[PDB]
């Protein structure tokens, strides 16, 4: 909240019902968000590079997901 | 020269290794020190 | 009392070959202050940098706008979009962002910060995409 300048979790919003221009909005990841990836040990330029995200809905998966072709970026 | 009570407890210790007294500077083949992998992802460094 | 987990030592071996009388005044000497400069804008017809925007100055181009189209919200785009993101690209892309490129080369000891600016709508644009 720009105007009182705190943080405010999102259990405690009901009276704001809106929000205002200025706010800062801390949304969940969502398909098509840019991220890095990155394998350690980091030796070449490509060891970091920028997939674009997408969400697996499955709560039984926890891994990373990639295609092969890409882990030559990574020596993974 | 019966006596224990100021035995050095250094060579109680039987040596180990050959060298052991010599000094050497040259750093360790194996380190991971100029290496910045953490350790929990140290399974990036297994071969295949 | 068997403490272990010794903290060590650490040793050093090397050597850094790096290759009228006199009093203590004040102001002769110190002056940690370095010396305002001023700045002297290479005419537009003796520029001999490139005239095409670098994908790094482009990148920086779209997010400095980017994130004051994210403080104000003040833009020129007739197609409006949902991303100030979207909103500085196209802006890059349709030759009207409100940012210019300065490029300095110099540091003249007379305290002169020769540069060049340059102006993005008027320069080539790298792919980007």
């Amino acid at each position: 909240k720009q105007i009182t300048q705190s943080v405010h979790d999102i259990e405690g919003l009901k009276q704001d019902f809106r929000l205002e221009v200025g706010d800062i909005l801390y949304r969940d990841v969502v398909t098509g968000d840019v991220a890095f990836f990155n394998r350690q040990p980091s030796l070449e330029r490509s060891s970091i590079g920028v997939h674009r995200i997408v969400v697996l809905e499955n709560p039984k998966i926890s891994t990373f997901q990639m295609n092969v072709s890409a882990c030559a970026w990574y020596n993974a | 020269g019966e006596d224990s009570s100021m035995d050095d407890i250094s060579a109680y210790s039987s040596p180990g290794l050959f060298g052991e007294d010599i000094i050497d500077r040259l750093d360790d083949p194996f380190s991971i020190e100029d290496v910045d992998i953490s350790l929990d992802v140290l399974d990036n460094l297994a071969p295949q | 009392l068997i403490m272990d987990d010794l903290v060590e030592e650490y040793v050093e071996t090397e050597e850094e070959n790096l290759v009228e009388i006199v009093e203590s005044p004040s102001i002769c000497e110190g002056f940690v202050q370095a010396s305002s400069q001023t700045l002297v804008i290479i005419p537009d017809n003796e520029r001999i940098t490139s005239n095409v925007l670098t994908t790094f100055e482009a990148t920086r181009l779209v997010a400095v706008r980017a994130q004051q189209l994210a403080i104000n919200g003040s833009t020129m785009l007739k197609k409006k979009y949902s991303s100030p993101i979207d909103i500085a690209k196209q802006e890059l892309f349709n030759r009207k962002i409100p940012l210019l490129v300065m490029r300095c080369i110099k540091v003249t000891p007379e305290g002169q910060k020769i540069v060049e600016i340059w102006n993005p709508r008027e320069m080539g644009i790298p792919l980007l995409d």
